[PDB]
């Protein structure tokens, strides 16, 4: 099939409210858990040791690079938010007492108001891939990124 | 750039 | 709230076509995954090391303890079926052996959707959200205080 | 006891 | 020069908040202001009407509310029964056991998922009007509808 | 049979029949062999709501309607008590701001409005089953006659 | 029009 | 005519 | 035998989830193909030049006239559907489902989609009266002078 | 001015080779876009949810309700044609089906120009100027007062 | 009725 | 009128 360019490189889900652009690897991944214990994008970020993401314009939040309001850090593993509207802040120093906060990644997935968790149903229709197969595929991606 | 207005 | 007696002990969904009674633990669990990688009922059966279940009367099939037509085994991890509109439950072995196309009732660590329905996304977001860790701990505690 | 008659 | 869909009592024109009276052919909002019921409902009781239409740009689009079964348009007889869909039905007979149901007008306003409640903030900015002035005005609308 | 005989079973005591204003046929307030009255069953099946009582009945020729707003939906009308009756919609017209009892209880009209035919009078009728009513109403769409 | 006088 | 699909 | 009122006028199938009411000719037809290349209901619609149908009350979807959500068009050859989890919206292909106003027609391979009207099994069509293409055309030809 | 009865109800163009009669609303519209992105006639058909049209007697093809040769369907959104220097109109389905090179009568939301002439810019520049919103505005008022 | 001869 | 709720 000719699936869109913003489809999860693991399972193919392409709902724009559900996929995340990895700025470093230059490939999209969704925020569903599938058959692993974490979401596809997070697992990818952990495995490939990347940290900066971009949302899709047709998601609820539009095309948006996540970064600290205060200093511009783009490390999603350091970023979090405080209600008010949401303001994104590094946990340290920018959200410190001197400068109610919660990280953007909980239970190794993006919070669903940031990136939609695909429903169990829609993930059933997507390409089924096991944890072995992701490591399977990530290992290869350095020699052949395509 | 660091501030987000959430859906309805 | 005082939720019905057949509501999922992990997250509370109580649609009767979606819950399964654990005959050993004497509690109910749903066939949705929630925030885990398998369904609640299966995870409980694996974790509490149980095997015999009962469906709810107001589910599609009424109140029914699952068991083999041939031998009466009640181990759902061994039960399955082979196909118009009658279904016979059979152990994969020996009762479904060639000497005596088969598929288990538990696939992808949940019960088949025609047996026990998967709760909708809408329906799982509204339920009490609980993590895989929280389940693991809570199952560990249930030996000390089932209440 | 081992038989399920499912509706349509 | 207010938009055509402004509450004839107080002027709110947020399309998710106003309702067209199909008989009197004017618009009314689903906020209470300082009354004990919402403007649309208060109007319906005073002018003795029953059939309404939602706004084109509201969450549910342009929609004459009516029973799924018989087509009755009497909002005071209609209610609903529940994945994310709702069916509208007369209380009698169409929602009877032989033919979990809840009426569409509760606490003398439309349910907010049907017609949005204007916020207290948004109603203070609207033209504020007292209970007498409305009955006053409904009395006048008989001679001069304008 | 008279023109006001129950189109289902033929009963024609004028204190017992009800005119359906939409389908333009008459029906009795007896149950016969069914679980509800013929007229109510008719109203539910054909999806009608407006009726007229018979002139030689205790209340004479009368289209039932709300005193306050003029609604004619029998499924919404009711009354509250010495010897006068005011018909009122349950909502809004009978609300607290505007002990109420519907005119249709136990799938028939109250007996003081339209009398329930006797066991004697229902036995001498054309016996008809619920299946048959359901059947016959289905045909009445193409050939009402 | 909405009024019924009971028979006796 | 009578069925409503509500928002997200 | 005395077949129910909703039996296919060609072959006798009367499973309510399998028959479709032709609103114009006022007869019932099933969605099985038999020995033709299309379902009895579709074949009837093409030859008798009809277009508006109604499903049976006891089918999965109840008594329901198929029509466009937007404009109320009832032409089954123009209607199609769009998903919304297990909810579906019907729309004319044009204009109502147009880009400006992923869509699929209700009739594919000359039958109604099976989730709308069930295709009888080969087994269940074998038990029904067998009818050839020749006999149907004859009968449609006959239905004009004496619909009975 | 006293324009003919067959003038575009939106902009006043009245060349009989350019206007189309709406059989339901009983008004005329031209096949020019003016200041909008589609022709006036189509925009009205989509807006008022109509479908059956009639051409003007003094046009190249005379007074004619467009319809399928085969079944008499009059829905212009389903109609198309197949060349014969003769043309036959046919529903997309079933009448133009394989069992029963076809092209719709409406492409890029106007009637094909051999069916209805597109007015020249000169003729559209002189017509009453109206915006897409004003048309939306004007259609909404027309059920309350068609006049 | 369904057949059109285009203008000469 | 145009919206269909499909089986399980
Ligand atoms: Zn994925
Ligand atoms: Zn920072
Ligand atoms: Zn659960
Ligand atoms: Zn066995
Ligand atoms: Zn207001
Ligand atoms: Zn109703
Ligand atoms: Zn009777
Ligand atoms: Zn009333
Ligand atoms: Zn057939
Ligand atoms: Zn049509
Ligand atoms: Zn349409
Ligand atoms: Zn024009
Ligand atoms: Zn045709």
């Amino acid at each position: 099939k000719d699936l869109p360019i913003h489809a999860c490189s693991y399972c193919g889900i392409h709902d724009p409210a559900c996929v995340v652009y990895c700025n470093t690897s230059k490939k999209w991944f969704c925020n569903g858990r599938g058959n692993t214990s974490g979401s596809h994008i997070v697992n990818h970020l952990v495995r490939a040791k990347c940290k900066e993401v971009t949302l899709h314009k047709d998601g609820p939040l539009g095309e948006t690079v996540l970064e600290c309001y205060n200093c511009g850090c783009r490390n999603v593993f350091l970023l979090g938010f405080i209600p008010a509207v949401v303001v994104l802040l590094c946990r340290q120093p920018c959200a410190s007492q001197s400068s109610q906060w919660q990280p953007l990644i909980q239970d190794r997935c993006f919070l669903s108001w940031l990136v939609k968790i695909p429903s169990e149903q829609e993930q059933l229709r997507a390409r089924q891939i096991t944890a072995q197969q992701i490591n399977k595929l990530e290992e290869l991606w350095k020699e052949n990124p395509s | 750039r660091g501030i987000l207005i959430l859906p309805a």
